[PDB]
């Protein structure tokens, strides 16, 4: 089972991620059967004129 | 084959189900019955867990 947690909290800072206690609630329990050993995050670029 | 022929010439919609289990978490399960929720009485309860 692949567990995913999430807790969206508003903040206002540039860098130096602030301090504070957070409680991430469970989101999904996808029943998969793969051997996860490596991951890679994805982002979005900006194409314009 | 024609509509009127022998016994060994009639169509047969054959579906061969194959129940197979792997190391992955099982998802294809069966229905679970539900009784009536009796309150204010010394009875037994059988929830999910
Ligand atoms: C890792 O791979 C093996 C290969 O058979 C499998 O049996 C096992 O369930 C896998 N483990 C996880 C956590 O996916």
């Amino acid at each position: 089972y692949f567990k995913i947690y999430s807790k969206h909290t508003p903040i206002n800072l540039v860098r130096d991620l602030p301090q504070g206690f957070s409680a991430l609630e469970p989101l999904v329990d996808l029943p998969i059967g793969i051997n996860i050993t490596r991951f890679q995050t994805l982002l979005a670029l900006h194409r314009s004129y | 084959f024609q509509p009127t022929n022998g016994v060994g010439y009639q169509p047969y919609r054959v579906v061969v189900l194959s129940f197979e289990l792997l190391h992955a978490p099982a998802t294809v399960c069966g229905p679970k019955k539900s009784t009536n929720l009796v309150k204010n009485k010394c009875v037994n309860f059988n929830f999910n867990g």
